[PDB]
RNA sequence: GCUUACGGCCAUACCACCCUGGAAAUGCCCGAUCUCAUCUGAACUCGGAAGUAAAGCAGGGUCGGGCCUGGUUAGUACUUGGAUGGGAGACCGCCUGGGAAUACCAGGUGCUGUAAGCUA
RNA sequence: GGCGGUACACCUGUCAAACGGUAACGCAGGUGUCCUAAGGCGAGCUCAGGGGGGACAGAAACCUCCCGUAGAGCAGAAGGG
RNA sequence: CUCGCCGAUCAAGCAGUUUUAUCCGGUAAAGCCAAUGACUAGAGGCACCUAUUCUCAAACUUUAAAUGGGUAAGAGGCCCGGCUCGCUGGCGCUGGAGCCGGGCGUGGAAUGCGACGCGCCUAGUGGGCCAUUUUUGGUA
């Protein structure tokens, strides 16, 4: 039971701007001033003219927070959602996610030059022992009685954050 | 959604090797490491195996055979309490002593322990034992790092340093020893001697007491109850290095003849396996 | 087209319409099941075949013509929902035809046997001795009509064919003398036109679903 | 004026006319193609025994 | 005509067995091949280095030269109507020890094991192999085994 | 018997689900000062020992899938050699030898080498 | 014969009849290049595809989880690996 | 010409042949409810998805013959001792190889045959055709 504490492993967030340029590098600064760490740019897989993107160009920027800073950014991100989410936002494999339209509602002042960017919070819920699938030597599977389910992760959102899950 | 694990999936499926499915053996690295040249004709190709658990360090020397490689000599890190090291049995300093134990124990059973003493006094600098003309050649083997990422400072190179200081002729370079600066490509010796004698552990024991003595009792709980303080770290490992070079031979434990009581249950026989179905069928027919 | 006397014997290796044999015209026969094909196993117990006695290849046009000849006689004698004809020969062997060989010419890359490998002409079904051509399952009292319907369709085929009333139950692979006994033991379950064999060697949950 | 391209018709009767003789594996087979390092030491082991 | 490519027609012989792909099991690498021992030749498509030609796949020869990763074999190859002794270089992944002479060496040691018994007992047990001799005279009992009458079954179409 | 290190053969070893187990050991786990490491001490590397079976791991379970073995298929299919055998032919029979495969059915489900350790 | 074509020097699969070899203006194709890396080595990583999700964002942009014997990729034809 | 028979199937050695042993293969067949590709029909579940089903491959195959290809069936063997090495190396025996000496015929499958032995010179031919079977193009 103590080794089954449904904790959060990582809180992944990304800013998917249109294309590269001065708008992207100013969007990456939004994440490093929100997460406290330099984010990583994401290139486009293919070339799509209807989206204005081509191959091997930085069109998005993302970051990953693990420790107690992850649940702090998640707390600020759920304030914008008023501590309530839908039901379909939870995946059948445990973890869930949501979205924020304006990053100014996360505890920072708006800069007139840096336009208001929208991010995408996806928290990867976990459990002590999930690192056996990540280590190289003796990499093992989690198992059925240890992996997180959808309704099991929803009750975690209703107890830790007193959240309201809309049907 | 179409199922990917159908009958045709398992029919066409080819399982990996057992040691590969378990994630223990890298056969790409093993082929280049244990296979002897064909113009050697059973010349044993030795290798030093260094493996780490969460609580123990294993140092082994083996040569590959068709029926399974034979372990020549083996030295464990839980044998160090016999020599003085009661705690920290998985640090870089214990790896040096576990490798030094393997080097002095192998040369003892091969009868050439008087020759090839290595470095009795530790300098941390580059050292390679050389064979003396007229005397039997030095034992040459190779490092089997396994799946450990060979980064500069990995404890597999501590056991490597302990073995080359014990008299083993293992080819290596000082690039992966703790104290090799990558931007200047220079190797400093005395900083490597700190990790060997546990001086980097003593600095951590001191800064914890000067900052948060509550965190010091949590990090080094068994260090303080065993009488191992930060000021006696360097000398504790030095006494073990002297004690290992004096009595490296391992004394096996007498096997205790027991009742041979197997705990877990055995497989159900074909009669029990069929009767269980016959009972479930009868129970399903009574309910209807 | 060319008469069927020229493509009667299985002289060449099977030459199917594939990545290499491109340009094959559509076979003459495209429908292989007729009648009340959506019938249960217990509705058409009888089964009669048109067994082939010779090792030849039947053209797709002959399979289409014999299908129509057999279909029309079953409708007027047993009704449009009193039979299920299954043409059990699919034309996969593609027959070739050489060029329209003429006197001479300053083009066409040839005039005689130069580059004689021909283009795909049609499709035939290589049948073996004892291989079923057409199968008809009907009621027990329509045996005389099925034998006659298959007898008329033999004239649309070259060689020699035999009309054999099978001992199997319908289009299944189980004899009539063993069929009704296996339904009682839940070893066979009706699956569309035929039955599905259920052994006693699966998960016991599937056994409970039957009982 | 076309002719016959390739044939192995009469060849088997011509092969066995004088017989298909296996290569005579003479005693003390030659040492051509052996490892030059191996031959170098072997010639040192012969000039000293 | 055909092409003279070195691997024309080797679609199935150099392929690996079904569900036997992947890395070569390392016991094949740690087999010692001395000089003069009988070895088979079975090329493998996994190791594209030191492959024997398709004419040697399935042939058997003796080793004359041993190297780091390979072995020199003296193989017989019939070209048209003459058999020639070919010295080919094949890596050890494409060869294996031939059990052809193992039955002979087993009989040699067994012949020397049974004739020294004659020098110590005084017998003349024959050591030569003999073809399958005609079956000796035997009695076939019908005590609990009565001859069952068989008859050809009628025809059924 | 069990736990590890290195393995050999490379599913009888895999896959799904369920149950049981911590003596030693293993694993999870506790931390980021040092070595090192990344967007992130998750991983990698390093330091450690508060908890002890949730997972890994091991051992069981499933008229389990797969796999393995055998039977059946079947002396069937095919095939060496033979005839001044049959038949318009297509093809077929016989003689002389060799001899399959699926469906189906049944059983089984890792074995083992070297080294170290422990009798829940 | 000429015209056409190149079966003229090569390569893959098949033909080819389970060693190898085996023809036709047989069949389906490829070649006269390309690459300072697309060569060499070491380390880390896992692909194709599908599914659950997640501001703008949709059948396709990016993040994330699960499944995934390779069904992707490996300059090119095809086969093998 | 070298021999063998002469001078005891002395024995070797050899074989378009078997026997024994050991490998090699992917054709016939078979299979596709196994992969790739082709293809028919219903049925179940919330166009697909699952379980079945009809019919196929020369450039498909899990499987897999018959016939066939290679190799081995001894003194050039087997066993033992000593010696040499600059190669190899914990270990002048650790490998390995070479050299030397000694011991042991019950020549250690069947059948046949003098060795189709070792050379030298060499004409003619280099348009073939036919049959059983196998087989490609073609209506033939
Ligand atoms: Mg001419
Ligand atoms: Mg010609
Ligand atoms: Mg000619
Ligand atoms: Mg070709
Ligand atoms: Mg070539
Ligand atoms: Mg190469
Ligand atoms: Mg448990
Ligand atoms: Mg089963
Ligand atoms: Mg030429
Ligand atoms: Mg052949
Ligand atoms: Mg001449
Ligand atoms: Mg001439």
């Amino acid at each position: 039971n103590p080794m089954r504490e449904l904790r959060i492993r990582k809180l992944c967030l990304n800013i998917c701007v249109g294309e590269s340029g001065d708008r992207l590098t100013r969007a990456a600064k939004v994440l490093e001033q929100l997460t406290g760490q330099t984010p990583v740019f994401s290139k486009a897989r293919y070339t799509v003219r209807s989206f204005g993107i081509r191959r091997n160009e930085k069109i998005a920027v993302h970051c990953t927070v693990r420790g107690a800073k992850a649940e702090e950014i998640l707390e600020k991100g759920l304030k914008v959602r008023e501590y309530e989410l839908r039901k379909n936002n939870f995946s059948d494999t445990g973890n869930f996610g949501f979205g924020i339209q304006e990053h100014i509602d996360l505890g920072i002042k708006y800069d007139p030059s840096i336009g208001i960017y929208g991010l995408d919070f996806y928290v990867v819920l976990g459990r002590p022992g999930f690192s056996i699938a990540d280590k190289k030597r003796k990499t093992g599977r989690i198992g059925a009685k240890h992996r997180i389910r959808k309704e099991e992760a929803m009750r975690w959102f209703q107890q830790k954050y007193d959240g309201i899950i809309l049907p | 959604v179409k199922v990917v694990k159908n009958k045709s999936y398992f029919k066409r499926y080819q399982v990996k090797f057992r040691r590969r499915r378990e994630g223990k053996t890298d056969y790409f690295a093993r082929k280049r490491l244990v296979i002897q040249d064909k113009n050697k004709y059973n010349t044993p190709k030795y290798r030093m195996i260094v493996r780490f658990s969460n609580r123990d360090i294993v140092c082994q020397i083996a040569y590959a055979k068709i029926e399974g490689d034979m372990i020549v000599c083996a030295a464990y890190s839980h044998e160090l309490p016999k020599y003085g090291i009661s705690v920290g049995l998985t640090n870089y300093a214990a790896a040096y002593c576990t490798g030094l134990l393997l080097a002095r124990r192998l040369l003892n059973k091969f009868g050439l322990d008087k020759v090839y003493d290595g470095q009795v006094e530790i300098t941390g600098d580059e050292f390679n034992v050389e064979s003396i003309d007229g005397q039997p050649g030095a034992f040459t083997c190779y490092l089997d790092a396994g799946l450990a990422r060979t980064t500069t400072g990995n404890k597999v190179f501590g056991a490597l340093k302990g073995a080359v200081d014990g008299g083993l002729s293992i080819p290596h370079s000082t690039k992966r020893f703790p104290g090799y600066d990558v931007e200047s490509k220079e190797f400093n010796a005395e900083v490597h001697r700190k990790h060997i004698l546990g001086l980097n552990i003593a600095e951590y024991m001191r800064l914890l007491m000067e900052e948060d003595e509550e965190c010091y009792k949590k990090q080094f709980s068994r260090f303080i109850k065993n009488g191992v303080t930060a000021d006696s770290m360097e000398e504790m490992y030095k006494k073990a290095h002297a004690a290992i070079r004096e009595n490296p031979v391992h004394e096996k434990k007498p096997k205790r003849e027991v009742k041979k009581k197997r705990w877990n249950r055995a497989k159900l026989t074909l009669a029990q396996r069929k009767d269980r179905v016959a009972q479930k069928k009868a129970s399903f027919l009574r309910a209807q | 087209r060319r008469p069927a006397r020229c493509y009667r014997y299985c002289k060449n290796k099977p030459y199917p319409k594939s990545r290499f044999c491109r340009g094959v015209p559509d076979p003459k026969i495209r429908i292989f099941d007729l009648g009340r094909k959506k019938a249960k196993v217990d509705e058409f117990p009888l089964c009669a075949h048109m067994v082939s006695d010779e090792y030849e290849q039947l053209s797709s046009e002959a399979l289409e013509a014999a299908r129509i000849c057999a279909n029309k006689y079953m409708v007027k004698t047993c009704g449009k929902d009193g039979f299920h004809i299954r043409v059990r020969l699919h034309p996969f062997h593609v027959i070739r035809i050489n060029k329209m060989l003429s006197c001479a010419g300053a083009d066409r890359l040839q005039t005689g046997m130069r580059g004689a490998f021909g283009k795909p002409q049609g499709t035939v079904a290589r049948v073996h001795i004892g291989q079923v051509i057409m199968s008809v399952r009907t009621k027990a009292q329509n045996k005389e009509h099925v034998i006659e319907a298959l007898r008329r369709a033999k004239f649309k085929f070259p060689g020699r064919q035999k009309i054999h009333v099978s001992k199997k139950y319908g289009f299944t692979k189980f004899n009539t003398c063993d069929f009704d006994n296996m339904l009682a033991e839940k070893r066979l379950i009706p699956d569309g036109c035929g039955v599905k064999y259920i052994p006693s060697r699966g998960p016991l949950s599937r056994w409970k679903a039957l009982h | 004026a076309k002719s016959k391209n390739h044939t192995t018709h009469n060849q088997s009767r011509k092969w066995h006319r004088n017989g298909i003789k296996k290569p005579r594996s003479q005693r003390y087979e030659s040492l051509k193609g052996v490892d030059p390092k191996f031959l170098r030491n072997m010639r040192f082991a012969k000039k000293h025994n | 005509t055909n092409t003279r490519g070195k691997r024309r027609g080797t679609r199935y012989m150099f392929a690996r067995p079904f569900r036997k792909h992947g890395p070569i099991p390392l016991s094949t690498y740690m087999r010692i091949y001395k000089k003069g021992d009988i070895v088979d030749i079975k090329g493998t498509g996994t190791i594209q280095k030191g492959m024997p030609h398709k004419c040697y796949h399935g042939k058997t020869g003796r080793v004359y030269n041993v190297t780091q990763h390979a072995v020199g074999i003296i193989v017989n190859k019939q070209v048209k109507g003459k058999i020639l002794a070919k010295r080919i270089n094949v890596r050890i992944e494409h060869i294996k020890h031939s059990k052809s002479r193992d039955s002979f060496l087993q009989r040699v040691k067994e012949n020397e094991k049974k004739k020294v018994e004659a020098k110590k007992e005084g017998t003349w047990i024959e050591l030569k192999r003999q073809p399958a001799a005609p079956r000796p005279a035997h009695f076939v009992s019908t005590k609990n085994n009565k001859p069952q009458l068989l008859e050809p079954i009628p025809y059924e179409f």
